[PDB]
């Protein structure tokens, strides 16, 4: 079981007064580092303190303010008049690296979708037009045009707004068929393959596709679609250590590797 | 008392099924984010089938082929359950089932002497990827009883600051202090079980920040020693005997 | 800050619809700070 | 129809908003939620987590030596051995650390530090050092005798192998930036100080025995510390799509 | 009467503990198909089982949740202003194809027109017009023309809206003569007519016809419309066998003999 | 309950596709069939009810009856082994093999039929209802196999039909549950129909 | 899941206008599983 | 019902582990001199380790190669544990350690029709030496899986006669009659224990008594078949796998 409860707090520690110590029991500042325990010294055994109620709040940091703000997971334009996505958070950095902060996460989401008509020199053109976002489980049939049948959409989930309207918006549920996504997963995709291109992905994180296509033909212009994505009601386990190299891949967490993280100084003695 | 004064003894005895393991210079005990391994809750599991539990056969201490402290080391690793997929009744369960759960107690040894100098870096990580590659190559993901060497210790492995591995379970081999690291793992994972062959939920390293150095004359050959005890198992998915 | 006046009723069905969670606590963080089985006082030393 | 009159901000999209959404799957019901060790509710348990500082960032340092505070044996008396400005979110050493990636992820702190040593020579080698916190002023102590003049702690090498000098919390306002960029904004006006570590005695070993040894540093938030202002971090970026 | 009850439930059925069996006497693996039953073999009767509290739940096969979504029913474009279009869900078959699982159904509607204006050429225009969607039931004189005076709309139902408003919606109660929408008859339209033109089409399911125009007339330019529909409130009867073929009419069953469903494999012994 | 149409081979044609050959053996343990126990992929299983609405949603989980009755003469005797093996290899190659997974010795009498339950064994609580590989690397959900092989042999008098068939039932227990509505990917159109 | 603090107010005339059901419950399939006259025990053989 | 009218009903299905096996046409089960099987008491016990229990990993049915009613057939034997020394976990741990304790459930299939004539004495016999031979080959003792094929029928392999077999826990398979025999077996022994690998304490013997008979044009091709399950099985004395 637990053997180290986690009663919680509101509000950071205070300070209480101290006064001078000369002893030979009592030693706060000797520490042993190898035992794996961070240091237990308090302030108030190292110097001298006076009393300071503390109402600093702790609810900026928490997994919910952390996380609950919107951030771009895709962008593209329609080719075609249609663009198939593969819902995944590994294009865009700034998320990606932001989720990678926690091993396995339960949440909820608010996907908010912006599009715009651009032309052939992506010029922004203010016209209205119809789009259609549909959401294609893995394992239906992906419409390979912009008006094949897939589009009457009688199963699956769509969204039909126009650029002329506020972005789009809908919330989604925690929907892996595990109990936790996984942001960092030591294992294969499947038995009896072994090669490197199905290592470190685990495929219950992927939950399909989102396919988007104007509902009728632009003349000679595209449909430009952002995808933003933020977590709520999020609930994590295991933090980890954070990503302290550039991404590479969308799909890997394959890195150049470097010989310092921090740029160097002139002497150790010199701050 | 070492209870009463508030502080902890330097002497140890790890004892499970027909191993004991004991260390006189040992620095406290380590308990993965303050959880021993437990057994799956009823309101947890999915699989329908009675489980296996097989006790003292596979909840014991297996200890690993040993490495080297040579000069140029850079650190070792081990992936679990891989490293012992074929080491006894442990091994023989992980095989002949789909489904595994369990928890670890891992017990690092290195021994020097007082005219020795170094730090060892004992860290259990969950989830370890090893991603230096474009295309990881299997003898490095699944190394083994035998373990593999790090490459790209600075960045463990995966592109993140080895400085920063200290929020996960770890503890230190400081040469002047202690001669062996210890540490209880629970299960951990976002599935109530898992297979065994295509899954390894922890990864135990063994890194070198401070180099190994000794007073002039002094013994050269330092061994690093791995000892490491399932603990709290159980198997569903009975079948014949399938390895990775 | 935060208000003690604060209206919350939801519209939809699902849960999944709601607006972000209110609590925002932090809890002891000794399961990641001082994950030992023994424990180490601070006026005493750690090993002895 | 219930009258009504729409206001400004009406169809804007701002990331922080919190409104209720229709949802995708009305009567969808997840997974049931299990027992998983080490959850985290607030990143705050996560800085108050030890680290190593990449304090040997010097030319001559690459890899894991960037974490070793050199030490020798001296020839001389009250040497300096390292310096360091405390700000936790600035470019440097403490950049690359726990508590300062979490810090660079917003624009204000405030708070105690821990900054823990650990010794790392033979059990035969000795010694004791000085470990000083500067508050803010001037410029970084010039020798032991000025830094000794503000808070500090005297560590004796021994069988307890580490020692904390917890910088506390000594600032005019309850919270500093976490920049000290000074062109545009003149934030230097934060700067929360030094810490530098001399020789009180000496390092001294046995014939024969290594005349250098190393020192681990580590860092961590105090329970008084808490951050403010989610910003992005400056160290995640990308030139092009990734594939 | 009703010989068998039907207990609700919220939750799947639980897995409780069982241990070995060696008995003359209960043979639960044993069955008889011919019977017409399903067997009764439980889980804990054919192996040993554990404890399982399963808290996994049956809403999202619910009739409301099958079919408590929208799907395209019609998709039509303006001649001289003015479309007909009756009533029936036989066009598209994702929705069609959705209703025939069940033998007997009521249920509520809810409708959600999408209209856009495009040129000869097909192509979309960003052109805001007036539109008007008039039910007409059987019997009500259909207009001729986009200015006729049925337009006029006294007693038949109608909607104006626009093309650069959010797309027009409004619900339908359950209006058969019947006492449930039939999705199966094995029956004539009529007495004194065998002709199998008149097979297998219960009239009662045809409530009449949407006609739709510009309120004005368009210059060179068509109306398109979309025509959603969604199911709400069901409730229903006999379960029936799944389309297996494709459709190929409109208003009838009709289809293509095969001599497989599922494609082949090299043999019965490899999976 | 709904037949599999396990003889999915080119020789089988209609209703012949729902019979699994049996015959008299001159040789021991042999193999009668095999089939990927996953209910929603292409395959034997697609066309069954079970199959169908497996294919209307994205997730599925539970136990699984697949049931079976002898269709021989009353005077043909024989006696079979049906197992189910879970993920983590190929299907296994023999009867000693497949033996050492979940199963069921099948003896043909008065009762005509027997219940193999396949049980849910499964890593999470759910499982994709496709294998789709190449775009999502679903065949990480593969839930395993079932086999058939003869436990002894198909005995018949003198002069009687030496082949026979069993017919194959297969259906949701009742701890099965599906999530996340989908277009059913048989249902399709090139045109408006008229 | 669902929640359990759901407002339900009608502002329409016609039960038409309301938004969905809310039960979603299952039943006992034996109408479809089990039509059968004669009770077969599980434990029991099913003709003799 | 069958218990009121004191009677035993032909059917019956036996459920182990992972495993379930029916029969139509049985004969009551037997039940070795009417003891089932039993762990062992503290008061019986010797080997002081904690034992292994491995449940329904190894407490499960295993099939064993069928084998062929020949026109010259003499019978066929099985040693246990012998014959699942090398078969799943039951044969892992049996392997793995120096001592096992266990009982057996054993079903002998063979059908045929109302056409054919038969009967086969199917009997569990304690401590059953194979000497008709001054030196016995170790491929006679210990068949493995395959079993061995009788050569002395008549006298038991053992200068006993075949007659007097009755005296051990037996049933008959009577083609007209049944097409199966069931045996329980309790662990019996002069001691609480013993190795797996140098001792068989039953032996599974199927002998044709009266010669398989048909009506002209009927099948020819019979098969016996075991499947045999360790029931409430220990083992003590863990070690590397060791094979006789
Ligand atoms: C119909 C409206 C469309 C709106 C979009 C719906 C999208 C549904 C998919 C949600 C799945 C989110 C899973 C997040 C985890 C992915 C992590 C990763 O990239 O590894
Ligand atoms: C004035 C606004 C117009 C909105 C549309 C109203 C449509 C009214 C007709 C509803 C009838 C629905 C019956 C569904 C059954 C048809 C089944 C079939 O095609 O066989
Ligand atoms: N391919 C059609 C034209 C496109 C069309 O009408 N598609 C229909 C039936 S295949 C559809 O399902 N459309 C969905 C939509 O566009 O909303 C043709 O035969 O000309
Ligand atoms: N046909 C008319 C022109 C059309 C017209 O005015 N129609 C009238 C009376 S017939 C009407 O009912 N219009 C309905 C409408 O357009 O809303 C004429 O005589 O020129
Ligand atoms: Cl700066
Ligand atoms: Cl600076
Ligand atoms: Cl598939
Ligand atoms: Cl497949
Ligand atoms: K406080
Ligand atoms: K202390
Ligand atoms: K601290
Ligand atoms: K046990
Ligand atoms: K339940
Ligand atoms: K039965
Ligand atoms: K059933
Ligand atoms: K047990």
């Amino acid at each position: 079981g637990q053997v180290i409860k986690s009663a919680v707090r509101s509000t950071v520690e205070n300070t209480v007064q101290s006064t001078h110590s000369i002893t030979t029991e009592a030693t706060p500042a000797l520490q042993a580092a190898e035992t794996g325990a961070t240091s237990n010294a308090s302030d108030e055994s190292m110097i001298e303190t006076r009393n300071v109620v503390n109402t600093h709040g702790v609810a900026e940091t928490s997994l919910e303010a952390f996380y609950g703000r919107a951030g771009l997971v895709a962008m593209f334009s329609t080719d075609g008049g249609i663009y198939r996505w593969y819902i995944n958070f590994g294009e865009y950095v700034q998320l990606r690296a932001k989720l990678e902060l926690l091993t396995y996460a339960r949440f909820d989401m608010e996907f908010t979708i912006v599009a715009q008509v651009v032309n052939a020199q992506s010029k922004v053109q203010d016209f209205n037009v119809d789009y259609q976002v549909m959401f294609v489980p893995p394992g239906a049939s992906v419409p390979e045009n912009q008006d094949s049948y897939q589009w009457q959409s009688s199963c699956n989930p769509s969204v039909i707004s126009n650029t002329g309207l506020p972005p789009a918006r809908v919330s989604v549920p925690f929907m892996s068929s595990a109990n936790a996504y996984s942001f960092s997963y030591d294992g294969y995709t499947q038995f009896g393959d072994t090669s490197g291109s199905s290592y470190g992905i685990v495929p219950s994180n992927y939950l399909g596709m989102l396919v988007v296509r104007t509902c009728e033909d632009l003349d000679g212009t595209r449909l430009r679609v952002r995808v933003y994505a933020k977590p709520k009601h999020v609930k994590g386990w295991i933090p980890r250590s954070p990503r302290m190299t550039p991404y590479k891949s969308r799909y890997t967490g394959v890195y150049t590797d470097t010989t310092k993280f921090c740029a160097n100084r002139a002497r150790i003695t010199t701050a | 008392s070492a209870e009463a004064c508030g502080y902890s003894d330097r002497v140890a005895q790890l004892t499970l099924g027909n191993s004991t393991i004991t260390t006189q210079e040992a620095a406290n005990i380590v308990v993965g984010y303050g959880r021993w391994p437990t057994s799956l809750r009823d309101t947890d599991a999915t699989a329908v089938d009675k489980p296996t539990q097989p006790g003292v056969s596979a909840e014991r201490f297996y200890t690993l082929p040993s490495v080297q402290w040579t000069n140029s080391f850079k650190g070792h690793y081990w992936k679990l359950p891989d490293a012992l997929s074929e080491l006894g009744l442990f091994g023989q369960n992980l095989q002949f089932h789909y489904l595994y759960r369990g928890g670890w107690v891992i017990h690092v040894q290195c021994n020097a002497t007082k005219f020795h100098q170094g730090t060892l870096l004992v860290v259990a990580t969950p989830e370890h990827k090893i991603q230096s590659a474009e295309s990881p190559a299997f003898a490095r993901t699944n190394p083994g009883e035998q373990g593999a060497a790090y490459q790209f210790p600075f960045t463990f492995e995966d592109g993140t600051a080895l400085g920063n591995a200290l929020i996960y379970p770890h503890q230190w081999v400081n040469l002047r202090t202690n001669n062996s690291a210890t540490l209880v793992l629970p299960y951990v994972n976002a599935l109530p079980m898992d297979s065994g062959i295509r899954h390894n939920n922890w990864t135990l390293s063994v890194i070198p920040i401070v180099p190994l150095e000794y007073a002039a004359g002094a013994t050269t050959y330092v061994p690093i020693t791995v000892t490491i005890a399932p603990m709290c198992t159980e198997y569903n998915g009975l079948r014949a005997a399938v390895t990775q | 800050g935060s208000n003690i006046h604060y209206t919350n009723i939801n519209y939809y069905e699902n849960a999944a619809s709601n607006s972000l969670n209110k609590q925002d606590f932090t809890q002891d963080p000794e399961k990641f700070t001082r994950p030992v089985v023994d424990v180490m006082k601070e006026a005493a030393v750690p090993l002895k | 129809g219930i009258p009504t009159l729409y206001t400004p901000g009406s169809g804007q999209f701002l990331t922080t908003d919190d409104f209720q959404t229709p949802c995708m799957l009305p009567k969808f019901q997840p997974t049931p939620v299990i027992d998983i060790p080490g959850e985290v509710k607030n990143f705050l348990e996560v800085v108050q987590v030890e680290s190593l500082v990449e304090i040997n960032n010097v030319e001559s340092a690459e890899g894991v030596a960037r974490y070793r505070i050199p030490l020798n044996v001296q020839d001389a008396m009250d040497g300096q051995i390292m310096a360091l400005r405390v700000d936790p979110g600035i470019d440097g050493p403490m950049q690359s650390t726990l508590l300062g990636v979490f810090t660079r992820y917003y624009a204000q702190w405030s708070g105690s530090l821990d900054f823990t040593f650990m010794f790392c020579g033979t059990f035969m080698t000795t010694g004791k050092v000085i470990i000083a916190y500067t508050p803010p002023g001037g410029d970084q102590p010039t020798n032991r005798r000025q830094a000794m003049l503000g808070t500090h702690v005297v560590w004796d090498f021994g069988l307890q192998s580490s020692i904390t000098l917890v910088v506390p919390w000594i600032s005019s306002g309850h919270f500093r930036g976490t920049t000290l960029e000074n062109t545009i904004y003149k934030y230097r006006y934060y700067e929360a100080g030094y810490i530098t570590m001399w020789y009180q005695t000496n390092m001294v070993v046995p014939p024969n025995f290594p005349t250098t040894a190393s020192i681990l540093m580590f860092v961590a938030a105090q329970p008084n510390f808490s951050l403010r202002i989610l910003k992005d971090r400056p160290d995640i970026s990308q030139e092009g799509a990734l594939q």
